[PDB]
């Protein structure tokens, strides 16, 4: 079979700078930042379709589709998390078993796009937002 | 009354402000190459070039995809997809001709080649997306309404003495208790609460989604044929928390009708039931008629924001097949029941236990496909650790098939000081251990981070150890996101294998102002054009710099939204001043919008003008036709000018004066020059 | 009404230009923005030049003000220096109001003996009759907020680096002192207690 | 069958409050001067109330911002009386506008700042003031429009 492309194993995404005006109330979202997961040596015969599932810590039980930012020495932002969308534009549940939309595996290089976004659960205090997530790939 | 008034949603953008784009070509290339050296088979070279062409003329967007593969022994250009997309504003929909896919959720995902017209939700404002209760009320007297969540307020406004409907409430997660509190100037406050729970099939009140797809069926498998088909999908959000959703899938041999209802029961949760009735002719001449019922339940937040449960059941009677089973070859066991049970429980503000259980039984074959997954992710300070367990017992004698995983991420900022200037601050240590519950061990410990000024150069060096075999696999990767493309190089060492990966990705736009290169594109792109401003980095994006002509292309821009494009004035040549360093563009899906900037290239000057030994008054305009520059006198006759020649003259219009000036070469080399020049 | 990007602009030493965003949320409003920089004594100064000093903003728009340095390395490199950045929005019978927004411009030397994190805790309190003098040895301007001496707030204080600010304390207050300083980004550090050293 | 990790890094920065003063163009309307009423120094006019809103910002940053009024004083004795700013045939004599507090105490125009004590109205934070004409000896039938400056120290 195939595997995740080299260098896409551990990835970093710079969401940038967002303001409380953009994230002032529950449900407010920032501008999505795109990032792709690359797969190599995936033949059509061995695996026709594939999808990924992101595993992460939810900020609260009510919002299980958004992540939780880690505390920092300088200070961590409050009432805000990171949300991972899909190609269709829908949020992804961070459960280990909830996979994303299927894609057709072209022979050779295959890139799957995603968008990281900010999701504020109430008023967002200023700070630094750093979040982590683990993704697993299934082949069909 | 607010109900009769045409109040617009929060964050609403008129359709007239939407930018169709520019008439320009497009070409995204992705070349990858792997040199694999093994002691048994010498060395080999693999190459794959993925080329996505495209053309945006008017509003139509033509896109084509091609692949070229090379081994070291022949060249094979292979088309994949070609589609002409467009957006229709009056219908609030998107049309697509040619290849594509069916985004159907009521039916199964289908790849096709034909014409699809489907309603798009991204064109709606972000406020009225997803599911959120609409509040209908009648206020006696002029009142102020504060619809507030269990945590904080959401919607605060003023309502006249009459009926009022509020539909601007955000999604606010899966479950929510919205307390509507109206306060009249005269009467006492009136409060009432409404709880809600959401399911993806639910829609807002008076919200309609439709999809009409027609044409041939395309699949990767060669065995499956290519029959023509039609597919209609409808999703309507009825009043009082109901949803009516149906569909129809028709072909030569397969005729299916889907009907279903969903409900928001409030404190209890959310429900969705649908039935699909299908008459399908199998690959053989035999005909089979069947029904399949899908049940879905979503419990609300049990305890106090601790547990959420999802139960998805599906019963498919003997004689129900999907469209693939019909479209198999001329000559080529159904699912009796599928149960999915998901329980999420948050504890200690740190750990999030996720439990998932799937249980699928077939017809005749009494063997069951049980699948259990238990994940536990915790984030203690900067440390982020995760322990996962999986257990799969399927019909085809998979046995126990257990797995255990442990992943730990430790940032180096946990030890480095807050204001450290060392490059080690942008680094982390990742450690992963995997047991197969059989003695199969997989360790992988490594470092990763970014080590460039703009954090473009991302490095990742990880060693590992796979033990039953005892193979210590090293792994090293360097990615570079520059202003002309993405270049990645990797070296994967094993016991007797050495792989060398190298790839370059990029995008090219042949717009009216020539050819511009940049990072690989992603649907909508913004072309920043600031001629005369070479090597000026744009803000909030990594490694996006203008080329030697001042043209650059942004990879991603949010569609149908107000997105800011700013040029970082700090990393800009001291000889150039931008009239406007921030621009706003609202692009359409797959559109190239120009964010034009004006840049003055001459020296930056600050002039003290005195008229009759009296400083010029506030608000006077000082312009200069020698280099087409303008400025406003601030105070004491101080004016700021950008883009000015060394020796020149300016004209002031307080309510007609001329002032001459000359500057030394040290002054032209200075960042900002200050001089005094008496005016006529 | 115009708005600034942040309530606190920190300019590190060794640079030349520091950028600050000015935005206009009102869609139908014409403004004239005039900006300048004053020293710690509220006196107009030429040590920092804001460009463009005066410009016209039409409708909903965002511009960037570039603060150019002119210190010539004449400022001390031991402790932070304080300046006040003023931005005035002229709305070009009725009295017209021109809004002046004042923010703290922190000239921060490149190398400092202490990171900003631990500057908040090291703030000892000198307690006596009708006085609660705050002593700050760390080289950072400390913004003490909600100074609760047991059951009553005194006022917001700005303690200079390596300096002792003075606050008048009513005698009815208790011995317990709780405070919280505003950090770099503008948020409030979680409430700490205060020693009597 | 297995993958790795993706990390997201970003900054959330506080934004200064947007200041709205009464109606558009930061303009507050006042009643016309009464020649008969505006006789003596103690003679006054209608106290028109207005308010300043600190919107598009958190309720914590607005409450900590000091507030002051400043401008040009007509006379040394009339410290709290704004000088009328009009150069036309509509210029009036011995008049001016006064900016008052919540209770009705005169506000110093020197620049001495005070706390905001913002009231958290359903929308945002609000601070109310009043403006009233203040006779200083005589009245002239002219539009005595003046100008004042609002100072907000973002602590």
């Amino acid at each position: 079979a195939c595997a995740v492309d080299a260098g896409s194993v551990d990835q970093t995404v710079q969401l940038g700078q967002v303001r409380t005006a953009s994230l002032a109330q529950e449900g407010a979202t920032s501008s999505a930042v795109g990032f792709n997961i690359q797969l190599n040596d995936c033949d059509t015969n061995v695996a026709s379709k594939a999808a990924v599932a992101f595993l992460g810590t939810a900020i609260d039980a009510g919002h299980t589709n958004v992540l939780a930012l880690q505390s920092s020495a300088a200070g961590s932002a409050t009432n805000v998390g990171v949300q991972i969308l899909d190609r269709t534009g829908a949020a992804l549940t961070l459960d280990g078993a909830t996979f994303s939309s299927e894609t057709t595996l072209n022979n050779g290089t295959n890139t799957i796009p995603f968008q990281a976004r900010y999701f504020a659960t109430g008023a967002a205090t200023p700070g630094a937002a750093n979040a982590d997530a683990t993704f697993k790939v299934q082949y069909q | 009354p607010q109900a009769f008034m045409s109040n617009r949603a929060r964050g609403y953008i008129p359709p007239e402000l939407w930018d169709p784009g520019i008439n320009a070509g497009l070409l995204n290339y992705n070349f990858s190459g792997n040199s694999v050296q093994n002691r048994i088979g010498g060395n080999s070279h693999y190459a794959y070039l993925n080329l996505q062409s495209g053309l945006n003329i008017g509003a139509w967007r033509l896109r084509d995809n091609t692949t070229w593969s090379y081994n070291s022994s022949k060249n094979k250009w292979q088309h994949i997809n070609t589609w002409l997309e467009r957006d229709i504003i009056p219908l609030r929909s998107r049309l697509t001709l040619g290849d594509g896919y069916t985004q159907g959720d009521i039916f199964d995902g289908i790849n096709f080649r034909g014409a699809q017209l489907a309603s798009d939700d991204n064109m709606l404002p972000d406020s009225q997306r997803g599911f959120a209760p609409v509040i209908h009320g009648i206020a006696r007297g002029t009142a102020q309404v504060t619809i507030k969540q269990n945590g904080y307020d959401i919607y605060n406004s003023t309502v006249p003495p009459g009926p009022f409907t509020i539909n601007d409430i955000y999604a606010a997660g899966n479950s929510g208790d919205l307390q509507v509190t109206i306060k009249e100037a005269d009467g006492s406050t009136q409060i009432f609460t409404v709880p809600y729970s959401s399911v993806p099939l639910l829609q807002r009140e008076g919200h309609t989604r439709y999809s009409i797809t027609a044409g041939e069926y395309r699949s990767g498998n060669a065995q499956q044929e290519k029959p023509r088909f039609f597919q209609s999908t409808l999703l309507h959000g009825l009043p009082a928390g109901w949803t009516i959703y149906g569909g129809t899938q028709l072909a030569d041999r397969y005729r299916a009708f889907n009907f279903g209802i969903g409900k928001n029961m409030g404190a209890l949760g959310a429900l969705s039931v649908d039935m699909t009735q299908a008459n399908s002719t199998l690959p053989d001449d035999s005909q089979h008629d069947g029904q399949s019922v899908r049940f879905l339940y979503n419990k609300s937040l049990n305890e106090s924001g601790t547990n959420i449960q999802l139960v998805g059941y599906r019963y498919s009677t003997s004689g129900y097949f999907n469209f693939a089973d019909t479209t198999y070859s001329r000559m080529n066991y159904n699912k009796r029941g599928k149960l999915q049970l998901t329980v999420t429980q948050q504890l200690g503000r740190t750990s999030t236990l996720y439990l998932s259980g799937s249980h699928q039984t077939y017809w005749g074959t009494s063997n069951v496909d049980e699948q259990f997954q238990a994940g536990l992710n915790t984030a203690f300070e900067d440390i982020n650790w995760t322990l996962s367990y999986s257990l799969t017992k399927n019909a085809w004698q998979k046995g126990r098939d257990q797995m255990l995983a442990l992943n730990v991420n430790i940032p180096f900022s946990h030890w480095l000081r807050s204001d450290s200037k060392s490059q080690w601050r942008h680094a982390s240590a990742s450690y992963s251990m995997s047991h197969d519950l059989n003695g199969r061990m997989t360790n992988l410990a490594g470092v990763y981070g970014t080590l460039l000024e703009d954090n473009n150069l991302s490095y990742s060096v990880q060693t590992g150890y796979a033990g039953g075999n005892s193979g210590s696999t090293g792994y090293a990767t360097l990615n570079y996101r520059g202003g002309y493309g993405n270049a990645n190089i990797g070296y994967s060492h094993s016991d007797d294998i050495k792989q060398l990966y190298y790839g370059v990705s990029g995008g090219v736009l042949a717009h009216a102002n020539g050819v511009t290169l940049g990072q690989p594109l992603n649907d909508t792109v913004v072309l920043v054009k600031a001629p005369g401003a070479k090597d000026a980095k744009v803000e909030n994006q990594t490694g996006v710099r203008t080329d030697w002509r001042g043209y650059a292309v942004l990879p991603y821009a949010t569609e149908y939204r107000e997105n800011r494009v700013a040029l970082d004035t700090n990393t800009l040549a001291d000889n150039v001043d931008l009239d406007n360093a921030v621009a706003n563009v609202v692009p359409t899906r797959g559109a190239i919008v120009r964010a034009e900037f004006k840049a003055r290239v001459g020296i930056k000057l600050l002039m003290t003008l005195t008229h009759n030994n009296k400083p010029l008054p506030f608000g006077a305009m000082v312009t200069s036709e020698s280099s087409q520059s303008s400025g406003i006198v601030a105070d004491n006759g101080q004016v700021y000018l950008s883009g000015m020649p060394l020796a020149g003259k300016v004209q002031v219009k307080w309510g007609h004066c001329v002032a001459n000036y000359q500057l030394p070469p040290e002054s032209q080399q200075q960042l900002l020059t200050q001089l005094s020049a008496e005016c006529r | 009404g115009v708005a600034l990007g942040a309530t606190r602009v920190i300019y590190p030493a060794g640079q030349k230009q520091e950028q600050l965003a000015v935005t206009n949320n009102d869609e139908n409003s014409t403004y004239l923005i005039q900006s300048w920089v004053e020293n710690a004594d509220g006196v107009k100064d030429g040590r920092f030049i804001v460009t463009p000093p005066l410009f016209a903003m039409k409708g909903k728009k965002e511009n960037t003000l570039r603060i150019l340095d002119a210190t010539n390395n004449q400022l001390p490199q031991d402790r932070e220096s304080l300046f006040w950045m003023n931005v005035k929005a002229i709305p070009s019978n009725t009295l017209q109001l021109a809004i002046i927004s004042r923010i703290k411009l922190y000239y921060r030397p490149a190398k400092l003996a202490l990171p900003p994190d631990q500057a908040a805790e090291k703030l000892r309190f000198r307690r006596s009759a009708n006085s609660l003098t705050l002593i700050n040895p760390t080289p950072y301007y400390l913004t003490v907020t909600e100074l609760n001496a047991g059951t009553r707030v005194l006022e917001n204080a700005l303690v200079p680096p390596m300096g002792e600010s003075t606050v008048k304390l009513p005698s009815d207050a208790g011995s317990n002192i709780t405070y919280r300083t505003i950090n770099d980004y503008g948020a409030l550090t979680p409430k700490m207690t205060g020693v009597m050293e």
